[PDB]
């Protein structure tokens, strides 16, 4: 952007097409589950027993909890 | 979900546009599906973006900066665009078939074209003179060196 | 708009002989050609013109709120710029408080 | 992933800063003709001069001769937007 290197295609306006590179960059990766399941025993964990045979919570829930919660969106 | 215009699908708005059966000038979030009309070129995404920028409606109010309207005819001039003349005179050079005709009055826009929108949706200037002057039949448009 | 010349008072345009009539309620007429051929005006894409930011992009140095970048300035030579990214094609304007902007702006 | 380090970081860059040229020179040109007027079926430079390199960018020598032979139009025309 600084460069002014950042062509937005036909149809959307610069900033439009700025916000939604940074909305793609900034989602985590299927990868972030690595280093939960490095720290988790998942016999022995109730968090991720929980999750993971559905009786409550997700997988966000656990990213949130222990990684990070990420980019707040709204709308 | 999304708030924006055009895309307004926040809330119950969808719903309430259903349900209400309200009109098509009163949708928020409208969409349409449109096939290719030929099965076997249907695989090619560099021709579904073709056709797809291709039916985007772009107006003349799209790509205009300002635009101001006189009381000159042609065949006297605002003083601030005196020096439209040159500009002028080129068009009437290299259009030898175009010159102006003789039912020409004093009512006349001038119109100046934003390039950045230009640019930006591929919009070049023969498109605009051939969509407004086989569009409009009382009217002579002149444009600039491109 | 054209202020008639006894009482100030704005004055009709009125269109008829093939030119301007300036008329007053006054009955004062003008005539008036050549400048006020123009009758309509319209900018487009106000909200995002030049004069829209300008005390803005030269206030915008001594603002202690706008974002500063490690960028040498090309005529006093200080480490640092404020940035400004104004307009929806978010054009980067980079300003110093000697003056100097970065070529648009 | 643990052997990323050992990458030279010049040699990523420069190539990285070639690629992203490529790139954003035919994401602009996808559709867009440098002619002008889209109609990028596979005539002019609205799309390319023959083969498939709307996208591709790893066969070399045909996405170059494209960039070199409209290199000043598009570095115009991003002038232009940028101000
Ligand atoms: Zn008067
Ligand atoms: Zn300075």
């Amino acid at each position: 952007l600084l460069h002014g290197d950042i062509m937005p295609p036909i149809g959307l306006t610069t900033h439009d097409f700025y916000e939604k590179l940074q909305l793609n960059a900034l989602k985590f990766p299927d990868r972030i589950l690595k280093p939960i399941m490095n720290s988790i025993n998942p016999e022995t964990n109730g968090l991720f027993q929980m999750v993971a045979t559905g009786a409550k919570g997700s997988n966000p829930n656990m990213i949130h909890i222990m990684a990070g919660i990420g980019q707040i969106e709204i709308n | 979900r999304s708030v924006a215009g055009g895309t307004n699908k926040s809330g119950i708005v969808r719903p309430q546009e259903i349900f209400s059966a309200k009109p098509v000038e009163a949708e928020q979030s409208s969409e349409m599906l449109l096939r290719l009309k030929n099965p076997e070129v249907e695989t090619n995404k560099t021709y579904a973006q073709e056709i797809a920028n291709s039916i985007e409606l772009i107006t003349f109010e799209r790509l205009i900066l300002q635009w101001h309207l006189l009381y000159e005819t042609y065949s006297v001039m605002y003083p601030d665009f005196a020096s439209d003349v040159e500009w002028m005179t080129d068009f009437l050079e290299n259009h030898p078939l175009l010159q102006p005709p003789e039912d020409i009055a004093n009512w006349c826009i001038r119109l100046e074209l934003n390039k950045t929108t230009m640019i930006l949706k591929s919009i070049s200037l023969e498109s605009i003179i051939n969509s407004l002057r086989a569009k409009h039949p009382n009217t002579y448009i002149m444009h600039s060196v491109e | 708009m054209k202020i008639c010349k006894a009482c100030s008072s704005c004055m009709v345009r009125t269109y008829v002989d093939g030119n301007i009539i300036f008329r007053c309620s006054c009955g004062e007429s003008v005539q008036g050609d050549s400048q006020n051929l123009l009758v309509s005006s319209k900018v487009y894409h106000t909200g995002e013109m030049e004069d829209k930011y300008k005390i803005f992009i030269k206030n915008a140095p001594f603002d202690p709120t706008n974002c500063q970048i490690k960028k040498d300035c090309p005529n006093c030579h200080l480490d640092y710029l404020t940035q400004i990214c104004i307009g929806s094609q978010k054009i980067i304007i980079l300003v110093c408080r000697c003056g100097y902007m970065s070529n648009r702006g | 992933q643990h052997e990323v380090g050992q990458l030279n970081i010049k040699k990523v860059q420069t190539a990285l800063k070639a690629s992203l040229e490529f790139n954003t020179f035919y994401a602009f040109y996808e559709s867009r003709c440098p002619k002008g007027g889209l109609h990028d079926f596979q005539d002019k430079k609205c799309v390319k001069c023959g083969l498939f390199t709307y996208i591709i960018y790893d066969h070399l020598s045909q996405p170059e001769l494209v960039h070199d032979y409209y290199n000043n139009y598009k570095d115009q025309y991003d002038k232009e937007k940028m101000s």
